Order: structure tokens, then sequence, then C-alpha cells
RNA sequence: UAAGUGAUCUAGAAAG
């Protein structure tokens, strides 16, 4: 149980399936759609730009030596 | 018989490769490979890069150089290239 | 690019995380495994997946297949 | 006769065959050794058995420690010969006080000395299987035998209780009389009769102690592979398991099965029979030899 | 092909159908999209069938049989 | 106070 549930791609569920699940999760949040008491939702999509392309081996090495 | 390439660098073979390199230069590795019936292009190029090229050195390291090395190991962990 | 302070912080974070998890690290794989063979079979299968379709193969490809 | 007169006169063998050519000779060799017969090959049988059957049975008795390697009786082989029993069962039963479960093992042994007590009619399988499941110990057919006998002797018994639970009264009654006769021998020879408050590990260890050569391991290709001879075997239908088992019986039909099976920890196989589970005795490195090597290394030394 | 200038502002109900891949002597070639189970259906369906499987597994356990 | 009018691109020859 290294990688927690929240990491998507490897889950053993299909990308459309994943999407569907995400949607379900969003819906199933407790009183998420209320706009009465100034309730305000925000969804933040962003890309971790060059996430692999600037991993330093030193730091990476030490990190791995943890796991 | 046709087969998959590999094996070990016999001295004659090495010499031949060197000759080829003199002839065709360090970026036509296909031709040089072809010249050697046993060894591949990639293999050849690697060999040239690693062992055979004269602008490398295999002289032992001075104490200062040893220090530099081991210090590098300490600081850059096993990024040996 | 990484400031050493930043690196340190990162290390602290990750350490904290696994600390919270009781995450025992992955060992260097010995001769112990009942799965070892099974594991091997997966990797080979994956590799084979490249080569089952394309009948005409390169030299490198051929070598890989042989291996 | 649904055959020709010529087939009767010429093709049928005269006699089956005498019983000696249709047996394992494990008990017979131990008897001949206790009688003082050194040369078993030249014992004057009216019809001699195949020499290989005698040699295999000498080898088994050496593994059980009843004989030494020079083919002489040990203290254990002399004590074993005093019991009117198979050697594996007798040895399991004698040692059972050391493992604090002699009372339970005296029951299991008496049950193994009778036929299968569970009735399963062809057209009434589901009701019969459900009644057996009242007594069934998962991964533990030998413990299932203990549970049925204990219920059969319970105060909650009634006249037709065996019929209403699909149990053969004749076989359970025979197992009781065998248990009483066995218990009288335990008292006569000073065995100590003992039990534990709660322990299925000890019963399994005792059963291993006699039956360590009748072991099989779960494997992906064969279902199960026997420790002795490396035979591909299935579990016999009567049992569904939830990776090592001991079996009472090897059943040969059009396929090979093992019947009457109890799960065992394979560390206990190494502990209880280290001479037999010596990795040198295992040729090459097939699935069993391979799985024994992790158990010795990764699951025991470290 | 709805009203392109309006459609940019708000979603319209589809009003006008353009002819896509046409032909003379138009035999109504069926699409592929009709013969693939659309994802939502697949997922509700999945939930059903897996639930069923779960239930029967329990039945098997209770009955002590191979399902 | 409760239907179906209508918008219909192409398009073949050479040499490679």
């Amino acid at each position: 149980k290294l990688f927690p549930n929240w990491i998507k791609p490897s889950d053993s569920e299909i990308p459309p399936l994943l999407v569907y699940k995400w949607t379900q999760g969003i819906n199933n949040l407790s009183e998420i759609w209320d706009v009465s008491r100034g309730q305000s939702a925000v969804l933040l999509e962003t890309t971790l730009g060059e996430m692999a392309e600037k991993i330093d081996f030193t730091l990476l090495n030490r990190l791995l030596r943890l796991i | 018989p046709i087969y998959v390439k590999g094996g070990v660098w016999t001295n004659v073979e090495d010499q031949i490769l060197k000759a080829a390199v003199q002839k065709y230069g360090t970026h036509q590795w296909s031709k040089v490979a072809s010249l050697l019936q046993k060894k591949t292009a990639r293999q050849s190029e690697l060999r040239w890069n690693e062992y055979l090229n004269p602008k490398l050195n295999f002289t032992e390291f001075s104490k200062e150089e040893d220090a530099q090395l081991l210090d590098l190991a300490r600081e850059l962990p096993n990024q040996w290239r | 690019e990484i400031t050493p302070e930043e690196a340190t912080t990162i290390f602290s974070v990750m350490v904290e995380w696994l600390e919270s998890r009781s995450f025992s690290p992955i060992p260097f794989p010995p001769l112990t495994y009942k799965n070892d063979t099974k594991i091997l079979v997966l990797a080979l299968e994956d590799l084979k997946d490249v080569y089952a379709s394309k009948v005409r193969l390169n030299a490198s490809e051929r070598e890989e297949l042989a291996l | 006769r649904l055959y020709t007169e010529s087939a009767f006169y010429n093709e049928m063998l005269e006699n089956t065959v005498p019983e000696i050519q249709r047996q394992n000779l494990s008990h017979t060799i131990l008897m001949l050794k206790a009688m003082g017969i050194n040369d078993l090959l030249k014992f004057d049988f009216m019809d001699p058995p195949p020499k290989n059957l005698m040699l295999n049975a000498l080898t088994e008795l050496y593994h059980l420690q009843s004989l030494d390697d020079e083919g002489k009786l040990t203290n254990l082989g002399k004590e074993m010969s005093l019991f009117p029993m198979d050697p594996t069962l007798s040895r399991s039963l004698l040692s059972s006080v050391d493992n604090q479960c002699s009372d339970e093992i005296v029951t299991i042994i008496s049950m193994l000395s009778v036929q299968n007590v569970f009735y399963r009619p062809k057209d009434r399988q589901l009701e019969a299987d459900s009644k057996k499941a009242k007594f069934h110990h998962p991964y533990g057919d030998h413990l299932t035998l203990l549970n049925v006998y204990t219920r059969w002797q319970q105060a909650n018994y009634s006249e037709q209780y065996c019929k209403t639970n699909f149990l053969h009264f004749r076989h359970l009654k025979r197992a009781r009389d065998v248990k009483s006769q066995i218990s009288m021998i335990f008292k006569k020879i000073g065995l100590k009769l003992i039990s534990c408050h709660s322990d299925p590990d000890l019963i399994r260890k005792t059963f291993v102690s006699g039956f360590f050569m009748n072991a099989a391991k779960r494997d992906s290709q064969v279902g199960y592979k026997t420790i002795n001879g490396g035979t591909e075997v299935g579990i016999h239908p009567s049992s569904s398991l939830y990776e090592y088992v001991m079996y009472h019986s090897i059943v040969l039909t059009s396929r090979e099965y093992m019947s009457q099976v109890t799960s065992i920890e394979p560390q206990w196989l190494l502990e209880v029979a280290p001479h037999f589970y010596k990795a040198g005795d295992a040729e090459s490195q097939s699935r069993k030899k391979a799985k024994i090597i992790p158990l010795h290394n990764k699951f025991a030394k470290d | 092909a709805s009203d392109l200038s309006w459609s940019k502002q708000t979603d319209t109900g589809i009003t006008h159908f353009r002819a896509g891949m046409t032909h003379e002597d138009e035999k109504l070639i069926p699409t592929i999209f009709r013969y693939i189970t659309t994802w939502e259906n697949e997922f509700l369906d999945s939930q059903r069938v897996w639930a069923e499987y779960a239930t029967k597994r329990q039945e098997a356990i209770q009955q002590n049989r191979r399902l």
C-alpha cells in the first residue's frame, strides 16, 4: 500500500471508468451543490509541467532509499 | 549460419574496428559493423566509445584524483556517467 | 534548480508520510519468493507483446527475443 | 459366461492372485525383522513378491526410524512391533502425548481405522453435503473426523441421529470399539493419555509425524504435487480447500487424486522430519524443491 | 449542424441535420456507434452484474460449493 | 389549442 487510492492512472479501472467514478465522488459529496449559505465549489485542473523532466537523481536516489 | 550478434572482442577484431574508425570516422557505425562479421553496429560504437578510443585514459588516479572520485560518489550517488 | 533547503523540506515531508503509514520498505529480492517465477512471466509476456504482431524484426529486436 | 471357452481355458490366469502379490509390504517387513529374518529376499514364500516392493518398504521403514540403514531394528522399531497397527498411524499415536493431544489423536486414529462415515446419496448430495458441513473443519479433514466422533458420543445423541445427519452408525460404532481397545493398549504400555485445552496445531504436528512422506503442495500447473515421487494429483472431490497438505490416501482412477487431506505448515515438516525434508534428497529444482528453498531461507533462517 | 452563431453562445437543441458521408443510391449503412454499449449503460450494468456475482459468491459460501 | 414544403461536394490523364 505505497500508492494511496487517490493516484489515478494505475488503479485497475478504465480511464472512462475513472472519470465516471470521479463524477460520482463529486456528486456524492455531502451537500456539494448548495448555493444557499454562500457555498462555492472550485475544481482545479492543472498539469505538473516537466514533472519527470526535472527530477534530480541525487534527491530521487535518497527518496527511493526511503521506500 | 545466420544468427544474433554479440560475443567478446578478440584483439584482431578490435584492431580491425580501429582501422575502420580511422577510415570511415566515428559516425558511420553501420559500415564498421558490416566490416566485422561477428559484432553489431551498436556494439561497435559502444566499444569505440568505452574502450578503444585513444582520447580516453586508463592511467591510475592520483591521491587527489581518488579524493575527487570518492567525493563525487559521496555527493553524486551512482550517476556514474 | 532545487534549493537544498527545499530538498530537505521534501525529505522531511516524505519521511513524515511513511512514518504515519508504518510502510515497511521493499527488500532487495532474494531467492525466497513463491511469486518470483510468476513475476518473471509477467515481464516476459509484456515484452513479448511488442513482438507478437511484427513478424519482420530488427537485430536488437531479434536479440531481445532470443533473451 | 460372456467370453469364449478358449478365453476361459487359456487367457484367464489360474489364481489372483495370492494376497502377497497385491500388497504394500511395510507391515510385512517389520514383522519379518521382528521375527529375526535378516535376508528378506530369500525368505521362502510360496509365491515371492516383486523384490522392488520389498526394497521400497525397507526404505520407508528406515525413514520412519523403525529400522537403521543396515536394516536392523531400532528401539522405535521394537516398540512399534508391539502394536497391532499401520506404522504411520501407530507412530502418530505413540508420540501424541509429547504434543499434548493424545485423547484427540486416539479419536482421529480410531476414525482412520474405519470407512468414510459420511453418507452421500447420488440424488441427495446438497442435503448430505450440508450435514457434513456441520462437522467440517476447513483445511482439516482429520479434524473433521475428530468433530464427528465427538458429536456421536455427545449427550445430545438420539436413536436415529446418524440417519438424520447422513452418518453411517456401523462405522462410527466400530470406531468407538476401536477407540476403547486402543485406549486399553495406551494404559497397558504407559502412554501417556493426554489432551490440550485448545490446539489444532498439535494435532496437525502429530499427524505430520507419521505421515510426512504423504505430503503434497499446491502448484499452478498440476493442482497439487506430491513430495514423494513428484506426482501430479488433484484433491479428491470429497474435499474443497479454502499450500501444503498431508493426505491419508492416493486414489488411482483415470486421474490421480489424494483423499482425506489436512493442511500443514511446511516449517513443521522441516522441524519434525529434517532427514526427509533435506533439500539434497530433492532432485534438480522442481516446484517443490524450489518452494522448500524459500521456506528454509526467507521464511526460517532470517 | 445547429445554428453556428447561436450555438457558440448557448447549447441548442439540435435543429438542422447536415448530410455527412453521403452517396448516390443511399443504402443506410449502419454506424459503429450503435453497436458499442455506451459507457453509462456499461457502468450501471457493471454495478448490477458485479452485485449479482457478490451475492452468488455469498450463496456459494453458505452452500459450500464452487460457483 | 396539437405533423411531416424545401437546401444534395465530388467525378480523370501524364509523368513520377
